[PDB]
């Protein structure tokens, strides 16, 4: 019921 | 100074067609190992990772590591001016204010030189771990493209269920619902023509079909596509660029609370 | 419970392409004799009548007569997801709240199941008498489609004159006028390639080209088309779906007072 | 009375496709020598000159000289209704209020008669001197069309540099710049496949690519194109219509003060 | 000079 | 720096 983002799984760096 | 000469120029063309519609600007990391690229789309729902190894080019030379900010629409415009049988050479100076693309036509009377302006970009890049996925599907890339396009007629989201004997694709919308079931290939004659599943645990995830229809623009690069799924981890859609590298699309799933 | 299995799925696809642009919603009458459909377009200027006889399907079973209200855009969307070489099976329950379409691909690893929601429609249906027409033209369907498309460049209306030796098509607009004269085929080698006229009295009628260009979407169903004309009776444009049935378009003429 | 019968009707079709998008209305000068046409586009930046000699038609008859004002969109609409293998006959009366076009199909059961209304036009026509140009390039027409289309991706203007050993095409825009260098063909096997340059003095001129992309619509008429350039004289782009005449496009250059 | 309807010829039923 | 016209080179007639 919610579209997740790539940042919900992987850290930026 | 960076210089790489690729005889099969069509590959580069296809790569840019596989990227230009998903992301507008991207940083190209040039190193002695080769070319690397990573970028999320504007919505951060998906990510693209391109790898072109130095061993895959006809000639490759990189003195110092480079980071070239490229507007991908401009680069795709430049590469449409290349022929599928052109020999394409990329070159950049040590300071690298611009990137040069040289197309040597198969008519042997035509050479083209393009100079694309580069810019300094601050791109958000993610750490993608190397991991093992609970379910892996390998199938013909064209079959996958047709499935995503077809189910886009039925609904906006697709549920992918990877099981032991096969994989199912589900869509639902105002007009009704649909399910496509691809069983594991029973008579594997041509490995490119087969559906094979490697499973540890069955996986079931929901994704947005618009992004998948952007992904399937890489279909000309590979005769097969590999989908990698684990529970509540973004899916990986992989097209191998033969004997040179790969293009991987990561898609964050739609998760119920 | 109704279930019909058709090996040549492409036929169904072509039928829906021949209907979806002319009418949005239609009632399908399922009986032991087969499938029947009748609907005027929104403007009531034209009418469509489809007949698919039970003998034409590979398997056919109808227990009680059914009336399935179908949005034709949704059904065409579902059928575009079928391949031209798929085996298509339609199925409905006794209460028939929805219609199921099963596509068995020629890859033998892909089966698709679609469930289209049905609705209750109140459609105005007309009594079409079986009658003999004063003039009947049989010609290649592609030639007829090209004629209608070409004359749509010249004007909005076409005058069809069916005479003993041939048939003429006339259009006029701001830029001028045009006439196409198809003489009766003198050397009838292939019956599919011939223009034949059966006349009792010559007939001359005026029709709107937009509707005819909707009609010609049935061209892939048949290599020939038959036009039936009598004075001040709507014209019949008939495409035979070989060894199964037909699709007939009725067009009301433009009449001078 | 004027009447000309042309067996290869496709030529006429291609001519109208080469004109309809550049100019809307034009006067056709019919004389015993043949058909002639001259018109600037609306902006007066370019000019079109068509010549179809009487010797090129299968039959030709012109009693008195005629001047037929024609809306080219209407004529192109009429000619799209012709087949590529039709025999096309043009006819006009002595007073010539309209122009008749008769298409005899290769099915031998179809003859079409179109009557295009003519109008009285006051067109501005220029005196084009016969002159020798400092640089003349002869090349494949398709290569030239591809070059103009490709460079339209890079910028709006193209710099053509005709030199002794070859010709270069340059474009520049926000994204960067590009140069295509066609060297003079070294192994001239097929004269249609070769790039040949006849030079007195090297020439370098700048032109608008939109007009050139209108010009290249004549590509189906000829396998080769000839570009004629002198300093501060409009360029000539010539397509020969084999054994009948030619189509010449004149383009005024962009000149620096 | 007038476009007719299918109902000008056939009864609805 | 200026687009010229066909009439800048040839006379109308």
């Amino acid at each position: 019921r919610r579209q997740t983002s790539m940042t919900d799984y992987y850290h930026s760096k | 100074m960076f210089e790489a000469r690729l005889v099969q120029g069509s590959i580069l063309k296809k790569v840019l067609e596989a990227l230009k519609d998903l992301i507008n600007e991207a940083c190209w990391d040039i190193s002695s190992s080769g070319v690397n690229l990573q970028s999320m789309d504007s919505s951060h729902v998906s990510l693209v990772q391109l790898t072109l190894r130095s061993e895959g080019f006809d000639t490759y030379r990189c003195d110092r590591n480079l980071a070239m900010g490229v507007n991908l629409t401009s680069m795709s415009k430049i590469l449409k001016c290349a022929g599928n049988e052109d020999i394409i050479t990329l070159r950049a100076e040590d300071n690298a204010d611009t990137l040069a693309l040289v197309f040597e036509a198969p008519n042997q009377e035509k050479v083209s030189d393009y100079e694309m302006k580069l810019m300094d970009l601050d791109v958000e890049q993610l750490g993608i771990p190397e991991q093992e996925y609970s379910c892996v599907v390998k199938m013909p890339s064209g079959e996958f493209a047709r499935i995503c396009r077809d189910l886009s007629h039925i609904g906006d989201a697709v549920v992918i269920s990877c099981a032991k004997d096969g994989v199912k694709f589900s869509a639902s919308g105002e007009l009704g619902n649909g399910n496509i079931k691809l069983s594991q290939t029973s008579n594997v004659d041509k490995e490119e023509e087969a559906v094979t599943i490697e499973m540890n645990e069955p996986v079931q995830l929901t994704f947005a079909l618009r992004y998948l229809n952007f992904f399937t623009k890489a279909t000309p690069l590979s005769s097969t596509v590999t989908l990698s799924m684990s529970a509540d981890v973004p899916l990986v859609v992989e097209y191998k660029i033969a004997d040179m590298g790969h293009l991987k699309y990561y898609l964050a799933p739609k998760i119920e609370d």
